[PDB]
């Protein structure tokens, strides 16, 4: 059984390094896929990412330079770093587990298929909101 | 030997003049792949040790 | 017919015929394209893009979407008009 | 879209169809969580109920549906779509919000 | 890969003019080769008609057939016709249409059995 637990400061001053965490239940940090997903009031989602260990940290090419992704295995939790944080960044944030999976339309060895992703469960969100 | 191309292609007439027709390629319909040819392993090994013997 | 009881030398390597029908073939495809619409117009400038594809930068666009000007029946007009061709017919002439 | 409850209602989402796609369908409660309901074409996994039909993603040249037989006012939850396209790039966004509500 | 078929009747009455034809697949007609009709009485032995060639030869039959035979050969249509004017209810008999080749009647027909009956 999973569940995730968000924690951020919610009322962050602009131009800043924001950073979240994301505790866990059960299942650690070097099983799985982890994603951020974030999504202002009234709109749809953005996926920012997902990171995994081993060099697995494909990122948003939208942001691609002011964020970044990690994990703590000690403590095993799933962290989100950010810089600069500015007015189009008050949202709700989510940190989520994902699972791949293999569409193939073609010839295997000619790479012709791609590994799409699912974010399986939630957590709460943490209703990040900018202001000075 | 079976060789296919899978890419689905939609021909489209050009008119460079009077009667003159020209088909250009229009629409991939579907997904872009790339052509191939198959053989079978073990008839292709075999014919290989037949024309080494 | 068989024929009994009969030794001839063949040798395939210096035969006629083959030569007959190398120059047969190459005579049948020559005559079977004078029927057929020449290209010169198409010889044109053309200005291509990469093909509307989620490409990876290391392997390349097969096939190239190219736009031209193109002759339309009248003289005075001429139209715009897309196509798709492979890498291995268009070259770059030498931003844009 | 606003249907009578217990009835069939078919619900399209995205762009139209290039090639080959892959589509993922979640839905979103009124300040809660997101939650998945469809993660292939027409594939859902565990823990979630049955009668959420997806369009196949082998058609060329169509939207992507969801068509859900025996609706509910549980079923009142913002749609999203996220598909996936062999031949468009990746999208970091997902589709926009496609509201089911009841009588 | 030769294949041969007779066709024609196998009840006709005596003193009429019997006519069959072989149709000839799987090789030429025009072959070094005997397109040759043979007959056989029930439950006796064989007994050789006569041949036509796909060359020039020409043809040459059994003379105990009191020359009421005449096998004509048809290389438009590959096939070669046995003629018999003059039947009579003894001349029951299967029929095999064949090939002399340089072994023995490699292909033969079926054999059909025409039984001349009033
Ligand atoms: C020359 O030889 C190569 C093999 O070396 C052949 O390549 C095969 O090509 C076919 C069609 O292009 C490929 O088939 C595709 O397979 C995908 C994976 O299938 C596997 O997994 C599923 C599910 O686990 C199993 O059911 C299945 O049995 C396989 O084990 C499928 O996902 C594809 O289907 C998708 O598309 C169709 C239509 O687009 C949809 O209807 C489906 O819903 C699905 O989304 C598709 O069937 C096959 O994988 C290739 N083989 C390999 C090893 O890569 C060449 O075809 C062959 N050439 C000739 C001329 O014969
Ligand atoms: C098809 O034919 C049209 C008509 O001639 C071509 O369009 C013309 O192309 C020239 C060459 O680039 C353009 O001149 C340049 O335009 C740019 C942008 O305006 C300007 O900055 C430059 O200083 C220069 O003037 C010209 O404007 C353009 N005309 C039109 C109406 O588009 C076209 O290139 C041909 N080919 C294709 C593929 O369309
Ligand atoms: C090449 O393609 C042909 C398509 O007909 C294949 O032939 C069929 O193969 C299947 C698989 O064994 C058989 O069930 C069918 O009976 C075959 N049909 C015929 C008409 O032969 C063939 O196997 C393919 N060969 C290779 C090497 O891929
Ligand atoms: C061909 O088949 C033989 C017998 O199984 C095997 O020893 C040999 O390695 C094969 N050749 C190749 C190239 O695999």
């Amino acid at each position: 059984q999973v569940h995730l637990q968000e924690s951020g400061p919610g009322l962050v001053k602009p131009s800043e390094t924001l950073s979240l965490t994301c505790n866990v239940s059960g299942t650690l940090v070097r099983d799985n896929y982890w994603s951020w997903i974030r999504q202002p009031l009234g709109k749809q989602p953005e996926w920012i990412g997902y990171v995994h260990d081993s060099g697995d940290t494909n990122y948003n090419p939208s942001l691609k330079s002011r964020v970044h992704l990690s994990l703590d295995k000690s403590k095993n939790l799933v962290s989100l770093r950010l810089t600069g944080v500015t007015a189009a960044d008050s949202a709700i944030y989510y940190c989520a587990t994902t699972k791949h999976g293999r569409r193939i339309y073609g010839v295997v060895a000619f790479k012709e298929w791609f590994t799409y992703f699912y974010m399986d469960v939630w957590g709460k969100g943490t209703s990040v909101t900018v202001s000075s | 030997i079976n060789c296919t191309r899978p890419n689905n292609n939609t021909r489209k007439s050009i008119r460079i003049g009077p009667g003159q027709a020209f088909y250009a390629t229009g629409d991939i319909i579907g997904d872009i792949r790339q052509a191939h040819c198959n053989v079978s392993k073990a008839t292709w090994n075999e014919t290989l040790g037949k024309v080494v013997k | 017919i068989h024929l009994e009881n009969v030794t001839e030398e063949f040798n395939m390597w210096k035969n006629n015929m083959v030569e007959q029908m190398h120059t047969d073939i190459i005579s049948l495809w020559d005559q079977s394209l004078k029927p057929c619409v020449k290209l010169t117009p198409l010889c044109v400038t053309l200005q291509c893009t990469n093909v509307t594809n989620n490409i990876t930068d290391d392997m390349r666009g097969e096939l190239k979407n190219c736009s031209f000007n193109m002759t339309t029946e009248l003289r005075d007009k001429k139209q715009k008009v897309y196509s798709l061709f492979y890498r291995l017919d268009v070259v770059q002439i030498n931003s844009n | 879209v606003s249907v009578a409850p217990g009835q069939t209602a078919r619900i399209t989402c995205g762009e139209e169809s290039l090639g080959s796609r892959s589509v993922i369908w979640y839905q979103q409660r009124p300040g809660q969580a997101p939650s998945l309901i469809i993660y292939n074409n027409n594939d859902r996994p565990s823990g979630i109920p049955d009668r959420f039909s997806g369009s196949p993603g082998s058609t060329f040249g169509t939207t992507a549906t969801l068509t859900i037989t025996s609706v509910e006012a549980g079923d009142e939850a913002d749609y999203y779509c996220h598909i996936w396209d062999s031949r468009r790039p990746t999208n970091w966004v997902f589709g926009e919000g496609t509201t089911l509500i009841v009588l | 890969q030769v294949q041969l078929v007779e066709s024609g009747p196998g009840l006709v009455r005596p003193s009429e003019t019997l006519s069959l034809t072989c149709a000839v697949s799987g090789a030429s007609i025009r072959t070094k080769a005997w397109w040759s009709w043979i007959r056989q009485p029930p439950g006796k032995g064989l007994e050789w008609i006569g041949y036509v060639s796909g060359g020039w030869d020409l043809p040459n039959y059994n003379p105990s057939l009191k020359n009421r035979v005449i096998i004509l050969k048809d290389t438009s249509l590959n096939q070669f016709s046995l003629r018999l004017t003059s039947v009579t209810a003894a001349d029951t008999a299967l029929y095999y249409c064949a090939r002399e080749g340089p072994e023995d009647f490699d292909v033969w027909g079926p054999g059909f059995l025409v039984t001349v009956s009033s």
